[PDB]
């Protein structure tokens, strides 16, 4: 054997062109394995041919795969068939690619940075089958470690500065241990909400817990949980993007533009 | 088209500049105002940079091979002026649009975040890619006083010039932030080979079993490493680590040739002239 | 099954042959005219 | 009434982002005269440029 | 062939054809531009 | 085969029309710049007529 | 039935009769440019 | 033609046309700027 | 309705406006390379 | 050809076309900085 | 449409043209000025 | 055999048409690059005629 | 799974003689190559 | 022209403003020192 | 933004852009006797 | 009132901030007078 | 050995023993392309 | 998976499947030998 | 010794055995392949 | 001036300016001892 295969085929080029037959086979398998999830896709090609031509684009989807969930809470298969979800919200413009406006109360319309999929109504759960995020008052071996301030008895503050209400308890995730959610004695009503950690932001100094997402009027409006003590996969998400909608819609000019 | 869960995410605003004129989206991308800027800068760029290779370094050498293709700077000689466009003016005025379609995908990121209510991570991470860029064409050459400082554009001639700049300074490896650069670079690699392969292996375990836990996920490195960083912080991990690559390569880079112009294993002395040996 | 009726795969593949051969026709044209061009064998 | 200013922007975000300012543009200005030989005071008062004598080049030939 | 428009969605064949014969366009004027033969800006 | 037709059973001819066009266009594209990229076959370059 | 575009019958001839009648007035000012290349420098 | 506002609709088609008609009308006067004898600027 | 939400009054008035402006744009490219032709001419 | 504010929004149109007619100067100043015959900081 | 009731569009349009033509008319002079000054054709 | 057929009981028809067209267009490329390559099967660069 | 039996029959028909179409261009174009240029 | 502090938030506008005039009058700084013969720092 | 602010600050802003114009143009007439470019 | 402020710190506040102006901008001017002397630049 | 089978499925079995059979004969063909005395490219 | 009839079935096709390419590989070795022996 | 597969899976030992069988193969044939004096197809 | 600390944390400030002007000292210091004018250890 030789380097060279022909008078200019050498080995380094066979080589190099190996790798590209692979490297295209595995991008079609990667693409592939991304299209597991939202497709196909909802186009207006679909809509017009009256669901007669499934818009999936190149490579076409795999065969659904198996998800077996731990503690017999099911098997899910990553391509699935989805129903149509409605969207509380109506096209600004009748051109294609235009955006649509929520109906109603931006904050409560379940649409745009607001909208959130329904998720399983079953909490999530440790390796030994416990609800995974519970409050600190059931999850009593667990505590704030000393050198960091207790959320607990904070003011919380929305974006405008006024008073929403005080930190009642923590809830705590049993798996790996950290805060996830804060429950807020809301000031105006008493009714107690949740408020995810990733919108709080903390002013140790003044010990307020400070929510640029939404205003102190907007607490009121958070999703409630249907126990007291755990919260399920469906209504983690329904209270996270509640808070997330107030990114956008809270305030008027949080629309935009800046200029 | 849309995913099938997008639509309902598909809303109005959250613009930085231009509101409704161009909110709106072209197949799959939204555009924006700096989508519609960044397209067009980019478009032009691209078009320039064939018209670059339709006349080439001259008629002679001119070639459309995709790894010979090569717009090169200016001259040395013309400092930090305009130069003729087939003498590097070219390379000027493609910098400025890749500047252009860079920064305007980065703000389009932006006018993304601001819609769907997430954080602006990424195009925050995306600004040290751009700052790093930054540093090669535009304050580095500006260092040095002249915009032939900067890398052509070309798949193997800016390979060239990277060979070329590192061997300006004899041995380029002995460049302290080159090092870190390069520990935090094949670190983040060995972090996301890590990251890829603990989320796969839970999600795709062994047959006859079901999905694995976040607790089967902290215990499988504590194993093997005695420390788990946990799911959410792998991810702090991996944008520092590849952020920290990023800055500290623009740092190795310009400070070759503005701020040391020795060879660089020259550079230790320092050490090697401590008085305690 | 790809969503088509029958007889929808009958009329497409009459007019697909038809354009495929006038397609054809028109490829082997032109390499006669190339080969009294200049011939490559 | 000039205070408007201080309705829409806060004080003491203004006096950081003043001084940050200030600093650099300082620091930016004091970097570009030592950049140029002409305002070089680094050099000192009576600096002279070496005498090229017998032929003597500073710099090899270039392109 | 009337019928293509009943399996091709017009409004996407338009925009992919008129995209590639944009890009055919200016592909051809670059070849013969590249080229000291053809290139009609040389003098 | 008579019989032949029962590919657009199988296949869709959407999807096959295409991967059809695109290759032909791209093997089309392929071939001229193949042939431009030689000596003997450059008909721009080969200073004829 | 909707077709696999949802273009009818009618709309399908439509769109054909000014998609080759834009296709016709394209080619035949492709086959005047061609000429007058000819005429400036044959290539063949 | 009246039409084709029924197949590209006028906000984005616009968009798209002006822009690319911009970015033709860049290329060739750079095309002709880098053409010794059709540069006007060369003096 | 239409892939574009625009009716038959609506393009057709669309393109009587983007048509005059169109030839108007093209009238002023015509006289421009009349104008190019006699500064220099290139074919 | 006052229709066209019916299409695009004036208010957001002034600013697109701000930025366009100030890079669109930028460019041609830059332009004649390249040509020595039209440099005029020579 | 953008909300611009036929009027308020001519109305701006007024002021659009009246300011553009005042562009356009600076700009003819500086080109004017350009011209006097090193002719390009 | 008698019963080669059944190897469409298994593996979709519709998969094998595609791959095997696939498969042999990159071969048929792939052997045209090889021969393109020698001096001796180059039908491009031989000067012959 | 999936194809049943007459239609698994019936594909063979039409891929065995397209195959062998395929196989004698195939023979040909060989032939005509060692013609023009023998390899061996 | 005075309604336009309606249309244009007063606060924001000024943000722009005063930015694109620094980053103007550096650039146009940084054109002359660039420039070797209005480069005032020099000799 | 009530149109009484609008009042308020379109006068003060004209007048802070005559001001900044006017010292603009002084600058340009001593960089003129300073060096001309033209 | 969006900085949480008064018409009374805003005032005072205003008197400072020029106050302070002019002494930075007068030992600015002095600064850049005797760099004059000592080697002008124009 | 008929029941071998049981554990192996066919299907899968048939498309790894032929992708490794042709890459074993690209391998092998390639091998003797490299070695003169074998390569039948040549002269 | 795959019961023991169409396993019986499946190994018969098999290995006369392989018997058969085994069969074309035989003589392509014995034509390349006569071509080029190589031991 | 007939008590050999009642834990080794027959399905893992042979995919994992039948691997390392051609891995071996295959090395042994390339080393044969580069040293010249059991190379079978360098002419001699 | 004195309500100046009531906008800044006295602590933090002192420390920050005692941090700033030590950094300040040092580079200034360590840049003239590299300007051979200034430096005051060589003879
Ligand atoms: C080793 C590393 C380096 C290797 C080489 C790397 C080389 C660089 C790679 C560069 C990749 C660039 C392309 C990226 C995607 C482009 C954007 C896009 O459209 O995506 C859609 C495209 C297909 O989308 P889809 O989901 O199948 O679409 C669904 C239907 O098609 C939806 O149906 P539909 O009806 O919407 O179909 C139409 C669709 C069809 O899309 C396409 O065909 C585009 C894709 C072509 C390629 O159209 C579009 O998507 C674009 C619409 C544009 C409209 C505006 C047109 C303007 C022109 C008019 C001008 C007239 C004057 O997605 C991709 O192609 C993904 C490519 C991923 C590449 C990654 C591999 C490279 C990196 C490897 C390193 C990573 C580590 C690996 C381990
Ligand atoms: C080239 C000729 C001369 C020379 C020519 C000039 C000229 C001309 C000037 C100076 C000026 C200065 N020169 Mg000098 N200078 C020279 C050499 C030197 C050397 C040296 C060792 O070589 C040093 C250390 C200096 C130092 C100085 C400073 C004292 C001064 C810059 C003020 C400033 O930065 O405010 C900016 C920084 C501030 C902190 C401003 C504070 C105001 C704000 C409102 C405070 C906010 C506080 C808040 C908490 C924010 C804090 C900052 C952030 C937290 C980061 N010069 C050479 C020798 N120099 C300038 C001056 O006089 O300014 C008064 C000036 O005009
Ligand atoms: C090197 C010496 C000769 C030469 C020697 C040979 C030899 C020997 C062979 C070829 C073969 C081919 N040559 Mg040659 N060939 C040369 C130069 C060329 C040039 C060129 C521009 O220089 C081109 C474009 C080609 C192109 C081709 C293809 C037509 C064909 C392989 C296609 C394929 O992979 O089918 C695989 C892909 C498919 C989709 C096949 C489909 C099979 C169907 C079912 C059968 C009926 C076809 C049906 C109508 C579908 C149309 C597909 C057609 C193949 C177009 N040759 C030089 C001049 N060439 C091979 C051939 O004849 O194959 C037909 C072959 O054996
Ligand atoms: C030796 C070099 C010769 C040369 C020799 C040849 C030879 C030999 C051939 C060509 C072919 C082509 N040449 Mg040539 N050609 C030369 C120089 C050129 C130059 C140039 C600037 O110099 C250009 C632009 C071209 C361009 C072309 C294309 C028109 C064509 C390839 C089309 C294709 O890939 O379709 C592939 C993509 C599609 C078909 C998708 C489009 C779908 C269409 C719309 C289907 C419509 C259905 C319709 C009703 C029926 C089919 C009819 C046909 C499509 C027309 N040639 C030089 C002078 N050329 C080929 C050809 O004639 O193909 C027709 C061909 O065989
Ligand atoms: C080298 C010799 C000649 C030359 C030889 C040729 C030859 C030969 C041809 C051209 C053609 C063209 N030349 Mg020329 N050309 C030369 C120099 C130039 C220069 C220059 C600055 O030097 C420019 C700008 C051009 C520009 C052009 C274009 C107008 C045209 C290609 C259009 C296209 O690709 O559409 C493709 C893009 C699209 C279709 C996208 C547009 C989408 C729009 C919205 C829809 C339009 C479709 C419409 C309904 C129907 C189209 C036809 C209509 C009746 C107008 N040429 C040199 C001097 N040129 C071609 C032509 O005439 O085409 C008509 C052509 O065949
Ligand atoms: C080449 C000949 C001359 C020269 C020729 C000229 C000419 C001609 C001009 C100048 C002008 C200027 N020159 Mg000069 N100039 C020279 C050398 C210098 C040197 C130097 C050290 O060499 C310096 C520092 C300067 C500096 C200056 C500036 C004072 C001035 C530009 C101001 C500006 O752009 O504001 C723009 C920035 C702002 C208005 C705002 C800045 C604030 C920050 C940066 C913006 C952030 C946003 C902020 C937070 C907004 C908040 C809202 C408000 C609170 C309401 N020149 C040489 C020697 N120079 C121009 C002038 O006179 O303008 C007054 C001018 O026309
Ligand atoms: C070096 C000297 C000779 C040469 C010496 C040899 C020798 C020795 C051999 C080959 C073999 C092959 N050669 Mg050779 N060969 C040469 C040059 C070439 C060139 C070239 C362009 O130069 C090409 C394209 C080939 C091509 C080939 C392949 C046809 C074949 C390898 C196929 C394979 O890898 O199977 C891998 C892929 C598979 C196994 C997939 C399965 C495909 C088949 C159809 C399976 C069907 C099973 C059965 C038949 C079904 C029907 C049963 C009945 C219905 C009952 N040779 C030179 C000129 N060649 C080998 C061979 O003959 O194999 C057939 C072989 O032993
Ligand atoms: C900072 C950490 C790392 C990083 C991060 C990062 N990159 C990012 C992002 C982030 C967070 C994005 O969000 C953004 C994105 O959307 O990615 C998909 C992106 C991105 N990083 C990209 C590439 C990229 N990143 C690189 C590096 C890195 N990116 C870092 C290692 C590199 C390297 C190392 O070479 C490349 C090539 C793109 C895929 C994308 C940004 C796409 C973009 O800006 O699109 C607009 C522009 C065009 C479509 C084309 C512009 C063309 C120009 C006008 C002309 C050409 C100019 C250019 C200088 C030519 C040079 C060519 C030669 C060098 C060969
Ligand atoms: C997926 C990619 C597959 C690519 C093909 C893989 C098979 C090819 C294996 C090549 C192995 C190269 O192995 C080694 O090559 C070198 C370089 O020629 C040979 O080197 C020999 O040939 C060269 C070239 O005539 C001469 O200088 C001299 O006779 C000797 O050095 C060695 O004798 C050989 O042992
Ligand atoms: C380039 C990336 C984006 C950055 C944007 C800024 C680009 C450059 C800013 C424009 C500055 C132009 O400044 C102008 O440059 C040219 C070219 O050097 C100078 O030209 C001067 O040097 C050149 C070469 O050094 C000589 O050929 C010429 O004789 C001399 O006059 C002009 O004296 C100057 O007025
Ligand atoms: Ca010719
Ligand atoms: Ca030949």
């Amino acid at each position: 054997m030789s380097a060279a295969i022909t008078e200019y085929m050498d080995v380094a080029q066979l080589t190099i062109w190996a790798f590209w037959f692979f490297f295209a086979g595995l991008i079609i398998y990667l693409r592939r394995e991304d299209k597991r999830e939202g497709y196909p896709l909802d186009s207006d090609r679909t809509e017009r041919s009256g669901g007669r031509v499934k818009v999936v684009g190149f490579p076409d989807l795999a065969e659904p795969k198996t998800f077996v969930l731990p503690h017999n809470a099911g098997t899910v298969m990553a391509p699935r068939v989805e129903a149509p979800t409605s969207i509380n919200a109506t096209p600004v413009a009748p051109f294609p690619g235009a955006p649509f406006e929520p109906n109603g109360d931006p904050m409560l319309s379940g649409f745009g940075p607001s909208a959130s999929p329904d998720r399983a109504k079953h909490c999530d759960l440790t390796f030994e089958g416990l609800p995974k995020i519970v409050p600190l008052r059931v999850a009593t071996d667990f505590s704030i470690a000393e050198r960091d301030p207790d959320p607990r008895g904070m003011t919380v503050v929305g974006l405008d500065g006024e008073v929403a209400g005080t930190v009642s308890d923590v809830w705590v995730d049993r798996s790996e241990p950290q805060i996830r959610y804060l429950e807020v004695k809301v000031a105006a009503g008493g009714k107690n909400v949740l408020l995810p950690i990733g919108f709080s932001r903390f002013d140790k100094k003044a010990r307020k817990v400070k929510v640029a997402a939404i205003k102190a009027a907007h607490f009121a409006n958070v999703p409630t949980l249907a126990k007291p003590d755990q919260i399920t996969l469906y209504e983690e998400d329904k209270v996270c993007a509640y808070y997330a909608g107030g990114k956008l819609y809270a305030t008027a000019e949080r629309a935009g533009p800046l200029l | 088209a849309m995913l099938s869960f997008e639509r309902k995410y598909r809303v109005r605003g959250g613009t930085l500049i231009g509101g409704d004129l161009f909110d709106f989206w072209v197949g799959p991308f939204y555009v924006g105002f700096f989508g519609v800027a960044g397209f067009f800068f980019a478009l032009l760029g691209v078009l320039l940079i064939v018209w670059g290779a339709t006349i080439g370094p001259n008629a002679e050498l001119q070639t459309y091979n995709i790894w010979q293709i090569s717009i090169a700077p200016p001259d040395l000689s013309y400092g930090l002026g305009m130069a003729p466009m087939t003498e590097g003016g070219l390379w000027q005025i493609i910098t400025i649009c890749a500047i252009g379609a860079f920064v305007s995908w980065a703000l389009r990121e932006v006018e993304i975040c601001r819609k769907l209510g997430i954080g602006f991570h990424i195009p925050f991470a995306f600004a040290f890619a751009i700052g790093a860029y930054l540093v090669l064409v535009v304050v580095r050459p500006i260092l040095m006083g002249a915009w032939g400082h900067g890398f052509p554009y070309g798949i193997l001639s800016h390979l060239d010039w990277v060979s070329n700049v590192g061997y300006q300074f004899l041995h380029f490896h002995y460049n302290p932030a080159h090092m870190l650069a390069i520990t935090f670079f094949f670190t983040n690699c060995l972090a996301l080979s890590m990251h890829g392969s603990l989320i796969l292996s839970v999600t795709n375990p062994q047959k006859g079993e079901e999905v694995k836990t976040s607790e089967h996920e902290n215990t499988f490195f504590r194993d093997i490493v005695g420390y788990s960083i946990g799911a959410l912080a792998i991810h702090r991990l991996g944008l520092f680590l590849a952020l920290s690559a990023v800055f500290w390569s623009a740092v190795c880079i310009v400070i070759s040739g503005p701020f040391w112009t020795r060879g660089w294993p020259e550079w230790w002395n320092w050490w090697l002239e401590l008085p305690l040996w | 099954m790809t969503g088509l009726t029958e007889e929808e795969a009958k009329e497409f593949h009459g007019i697909f042959t038809q354009s495929m051969t006038m397609f054809f026709g028109i490829v082997i044209i032109a390499h006669i005219l190339a080969w009294l061009w200049r011939p490559w064998l | 009434q000039l205070y408007k200013i201080w309705l829409a922007f806060d004080p003491r975000m203004a006096l950081i982002g003043l001084g940050a300012f200030l600093f650099a543009l300082a620091l930016f200005i004091h970097y570009m005269l030592l950049r140029s030989p002409e305002f070089d005071w680094l050099l000192g008062p009576d600096y002279a440029p070496v005498t090229l004598s017998a032929g003597m080049s500073a710099l090899p030939a270039g392109r | 062939m009337h019928k293509i428009w009943q399996i091709f969605d017009p409004r996407r064949t338009l925009v992919a054809l008129f995209g590639f014969l944009f890009v055919l366009g200016l592909l051809i004027h670059f070849i013969l531009l590249s080229s000291p033969a053809f290139n009609w800006l040389s003098g | 085969s008579p019989d032949l037709w029962k590919i657009w059973l199988l296949v869709d001819p959407r999807r096959i029309l295409i991967a059809v066009f695109a290759f032909l266009t791209v093997l089309g594209l392929a071939i001229h710049m193949i042939l431009l990229s030689t000596a003997e076959f450059n008909w721009l370059e080969d200073g004829v007529p | 039935n909707s077709s696999m575009t949802g273009l009818t019958e009618q709309e399908a001839q439509e769109f054909h009769g000014i998609f080759v009648q834009s296709m016709t007035a394209f080619f035949g000012i492709v086959v005047i440019a061609h000429i007058l290349a000819w005429l400036w420098r044959p290539w063949l």
